[PDB]
RNA sequence: CUUUUAUUAAUAGACAGACACAAUCAGUGUAGGAAGGAAAGGAUUAAAACAGGUCCGUUAUGCCCUCAGACAUUUUGGGCUGCACGCGCAAUACAAUAGAUAUAUAAUCUUUAUGGGAUAAUAUUUUGUAAGAGAUAUUUGAACUUGGAAUUGCUAGUAAAUUUUA
């Protein structure tokens, strides 16, 4: 049968949902686009980070397909809105499916081997962040910014 | 739906020459000297834009399910200054895209909301032409 | 050998009794004259057919005569009437665009007729009060608020 | 037969559940439970009835809990339960 | 296959010649594009584990009209380093570490007192304070030389780091280090 | 009777030097000798850009763009890097 | 490269206390790596134990 | 009470727990963890004081004043917005780390006042019983090239910049 794992990794408002599947050619698809022709180079460079720290021999014959999302509530007609935030989401969720496939249908002693390498590389590639926008309080324009007062 | 496999700027750069050489389209009377919308400042610097925009709109209807006239104006909006106060978002002009929507139904590349089979075999030459 | 740049140019040109001059493009150098702005300067040259990216120092005198007729007679070359300043003017009733010497002489003549009629919106323009809905409490103290021209 | 529960406090909508789940599911027909997220009204208001002191604001609120049942049954099997399981503070508008 | 700088240069083949500064000089973090996303590295009392390339681009987005832009910083640093590579036939990272060392001030004075009777005393500088003072000097002469001139931002970065590393004294931060090392000497 | 301080509106006016004197003009046209001198010097120079040659031959930058474009139409130098900010001509 | 010959190499032992006009300077005990010595001197920036400090003059003293 | 990890969606999960730093109470450093030191941010809130503000919110009120072209109430126009001038809080700017155009890195232009938008004219038009009120086309295009003495806020997703509903 076709073995498939699906893992999610998310940020402040971004969502990522990869799917691993077994094919003879190593391929990575982001919105049905090959990754080598991506325009957002920051999204390309973070995937280029994980492709080199673990060997391409270990990632020999697998297929990954990646869909993105931004949660509702805000509407933006501007360009360049969700560039960095989505790139950290797909950097997180893609690294999840690698160790996911090696744990279920592969040998278990190889699973913790590459897991130690990336955790020595970055602990926060596999876990989400906590930092968000702090809410605004009254009496000022921002979170900690207070309005300028004057007495004379 | 293999339009994702190629870029966007090269898909327009080849297809716009044949969209000129078809010579089956009507054009507005003063499309050489006008603004594209009220949000824009000046006329475009390119000598041709009525054909290159028609190559650009064929990307979106091919990658999506259905494309109406109102959805076209929102993707080409502008952020213009209103003065000392901060800016505001405007939409594109509904009259220019109306003739653009009319020309492709006058040719026969699209019907009521989807595309025809005739424009599909045109695009399939183009993707193998670049690669 | 090399033709992307002209051999020699000229500096100062005399057109409609103003000194349009410089090694500027024909779109920017024609913006020196009042009555002609940056929208209408590009709009006239596309009808005459001279390219915008041509410096005005190198130009043929036969091309100059079309320029003198086009600005004088704008309805002949094929300009639509929406580009004019006096669209349906009160003094005449037909569409005409203003050029400097008739432009100032028409504007002040409109100001004199409001003095005899005592038009309260019009006479505040002459002394320099703000005719629109502005509030004059704490703004515009030393300045004047009439009609203003450069130099 | 879409039937809903709309309340103002949590404790009233809880005791109506285990009374209804034993009586309706185990006896005659099947059902579906569906809880909707809460809806909050916000009236930010200024505190003092004057414009003298330091200007402070207050936010008032009112919360509505929504739990809906989707049942398809025979005619009198649901309507006997309306007369039997009518609880005191809660509203239960039934749409047959 | 190892991580490279821009897939064109290498984090290796560079070395810090100064012994005192080499502890806080970091080379361990490798980035194809210098970007940080860890909460743990940020919230820390210590500043030893911070990438120098990450610290260098943060001195670019300086003024309030220009704050909040890392994309515009990453373009002009790429067009900078390619000119330094071909002109010198060196690793462009190698001229970078020689730029920090030479423009770094050695010792500075401290003013305690008030009025016409004011005591001046000459003290030394910690290596953590020497690095942070050196980066702030270099970005200032860049923003002065490229403010109202036809030099792009990519051009002014290149000849700044070449003149400061070569001790050619026509750069900005070497002239400013000249007087402050003189002031602390005569005050002693 | 602590402190009595008063200021005027005469202090808020700025003082500025009048003007800096005008500079002589650059050249905007190409000569036949200017055609020759750019091609011999560029073949010596490794990395060439727009501001570099106008700072040598006193040329404005608008006419220097075509002099770089005409040179790359010959097999002398080649554009080695291009972005939206700055293009780099090299060998 | 001529600025590299002026440095002398020395290692801090421990921190004593803070002293300054606003409490911005610190006093430290430092020994030379060339010869066995013990010096007390004020330094501006913040230090931890085990640092190596670059200094021009090695002969001046505190108190 | 809100956000965060999990899962039967209403329940778990953190305690300074662990090790080290000579005592109790503590404080600091490393390690595991979604979260480590009040987990992050709010809301509620002692005694007591001020001749602090509020009779122009009240069918809350004492005294005083006024009694039918009323010091009541209704209708039509004009005001609260005026113009020599001093002050406080704010929005755009003084430009290549930029502007116009665009396929948003296709390509091209401006290489110093094409930066900047006040003021004003002509023409089409929205709401309203009623426009010196809002919107559109073209033209006119001010000061302004980083600001004297002095002074306000700010320690992490904080300041700063750009967007977004009621
Ligand atoms: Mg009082
Ligand atoms: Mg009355
Ligand atoms: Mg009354
Ligand atoms: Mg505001
Ligand atoms: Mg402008």
């Amino acid at each position: 049968t076709i073995k498939s794992v699906i893992t999610q990794g998310k940020r402040k408002t971004a969502l990522a949902t990869c799917k691993c599947s077994e094919s003879e050619e190593m391929s990575i698809l982001v919105d049905k686009v090959p990754y080598k022709i991506l325009s957002n180079k920051l999204m390309l460079s973070k995937i280029k980070e994980i492709i080199c720290v673990v060997d391409d021999v270990n990632l020999k014959n697998l297929s990954f397909q990646i869909t993105t999302k931004i949660k509702e509530g805000v509407v933006t007609h501007k360009k360049g809105n969700g560039e960095v935030a989505l790139a950290y989401a797909v950097r997180m969720a893609f690294a999840k499916a690698i160790v996911a496939y090696y744990g279920t249908y592969c040998d278990e002693w190889k699973k913790q081997e590459i897991k130690k390498v990336l955790m020595s590389f970055d602990r926060y590639c596999l876990v989400g962040d906590i930092r968000k926008k702090e809410p605004k309080k009254f009496g000022g324009p921002g979170a900690r910014a207070r309005y300028q007062k004057s007495y004379r | 739906d293999e339009i994702y496999t190629v870029k966007t700027t090269d898909f327009v750069n080849i297809l716009k020459k044949s969209l000129q050489s078809n010579t089956d389209i009507t054009l507005p009377k003063d499309h050489d000297i006008l603004k594209t919308s009220t949000g824009k400042e000046n006329c475009p610097v390119s000598d041709d834009w009525y054909y290159a925009r028609m190559a650009a709109i064929l990307n979106l209807i091919a990658k999506k399910g259905n494309m109406t006239v109102e959805e076209a104006c929102v993707e080409f909006g502008n952020y213009k200054n209103r003065g000392r106060r901060p800016s505001m978002f405007v939409k594109a002009d509904e009259m220019f895209m109306k003739s653009i929507f009319e020309n492709l139904e006058k040719i026969g590349y699209l019907k009521e909301n989807k595309l025809t089979s005739n424009a599909k075999e045109i695009i399939m030459d183009v993707i193998q032409s670049l690669s | 050998s090399y033709t992307s740049d002209p051999q020699e140019l000229q500096h100062i040109i005399r057109i409609f009794n103003t000194n349009v001059d410089g090694t500027k493009r024909i779109a920017h150098a024609l913006c020196a004259i009042t009555g002609v702005g940056k929208r209408i300067s590009n709009a006239i040259c596309k009808r005459v057919g001279v390219d915008v990216l041509r410096r005005a120092g190198d130009l043929n005198s036969d091309e100059l005569e079309k320029i003198q007729k086009a600005i004088a007679d704008p309805t002949s070359v094929g300009i639509p009437t929406s580009f004019f300043n006096f669209k349906r003017n009160p003094v005449d009733g037909n569409d005409v665009h203003l050029v400097s010497t008739r432009m100032d002489a028409e504007y002040r003549m409109m100001l004199e007729k409001g003095k005899k009629m005592r038009h309260v919106r019009l006479c505040r323009v002459a002394c320099g009060l703000k005719v629109h809905g502005q509030r004059s409490k704490s703004n515009g103290r030393h300045i004047r608020a009439g009609m203003v021209f450069r130099r | 037969v879409h039937i809903d529960i709309s309340t103002t406090n949590k404790s009233a909508i809880t005791l109506a559940c285990e009374k209804f789940e034993a009586f309706a599911e185990n006896f005659i027909e099947s059902l579906e439970k569906e809880v909707l997220p809460k809806q909050v009204g916000l009236v930010p208001t200024l505190k003092t009835p004057c414009g003298q002191g330091t200007k402070t604001w207050a936010k008032y609120k009112i919360i509505v809990h929504q739990v809906r049942y989707v049942i398809t049954s025979s005619h009198d099997q649901l309507e006997k339960v309306i007369q039997f399981l009518k609880n005191f503070p809660e509203i239960n508008i039934n749409l047959g | 296959a190892d991580i490279k700088l821009f897939e064109k240069y290498s984090y290796d083949d560079v070395n810090c010649s100064d012994e005192s500064i080499s502890s806080y000089i970091n080379l361990s973090r490798r980035f194809i594009i210098p970007h940080e996303g860890s909460r743990a590295i940020i919230k820390s009392k210590t500043k030893a584990n911070l990438s120098i390339i990450n610290r260098f681009v943060n001195s670019l987005m300086r003024n309030g009209r220009n704050s909040g832009k890392k994309r515009l910083a990453n373009v002009c640093v790429e067009d900078a380093f390619v000119i330094i590579n071909c002109l010198t036939k060196k690793n462009p990272l190698q001229v970078l570490v020689d730029a920090i060392i030479n423009a770094g001030p050695r010792e500075d004075t401290a003013r305690v007192g008030r009025g016409g009777s004011m005591k001046r005393t000459a003290v030394d500088v910690s290596p953590s304070k020497r690095v942070s003072l050196a980066i702030q000097l270099l970005s200032n002469g860049i923003r002065s030389s490229a403010f109202k001139s036809r030099k792009s931002l990519a051009e002014c970065i290149a000849d700044e780091l070449n003149n400061a590393a070569a001790n050619s004294q026509n750069s900005y931060a070497v002239k400013k280090r000249e007087e402050i090392e003189r002031i602390a000497k005569s005050n002693r | 009777a602590l402190k009595a301080a008063s200021t005027s509106k005469k202090e808020k006016k700025k003082w500025t030097e009048i003007k800096k004197k005008d500079e002589a003009r650059k050249v905007f046209t190409v000569s036949d000798e200017l055609l020759q001198k750019v091609e011999k010097e560029v073949k010596k120079m490794k990395i060439v850009t727009i501001f570099s040659l106008g700072s040598k031959m006193n040329l404005t930058l608008s006419v220097s763009k075509n002099l770089l474009r005409h040179c790359v139409n010959k097999g002398i130098i080649s554009l080695i890097h291009k972005s939206q900010q700055t293009s780099i001509y090299g060998q | 490269e001529a600025n590299l010959q002026q440095q002398f190499y020395c290692k801090v032992l421990k921190t004593a206390d803070r002293a300054g006009s606003a409490g911005a300077l610190v006093l430290v005990r430092v020994e030379l790596l060339n010869n066995g010595r013990k010096m007390n001197r004020l330094i501006k920036g913040s230090v931890r134990e085990g640092d190596i400090i670059a200094l021009l003059e090695c002969e001046r003293e505190h108190r």
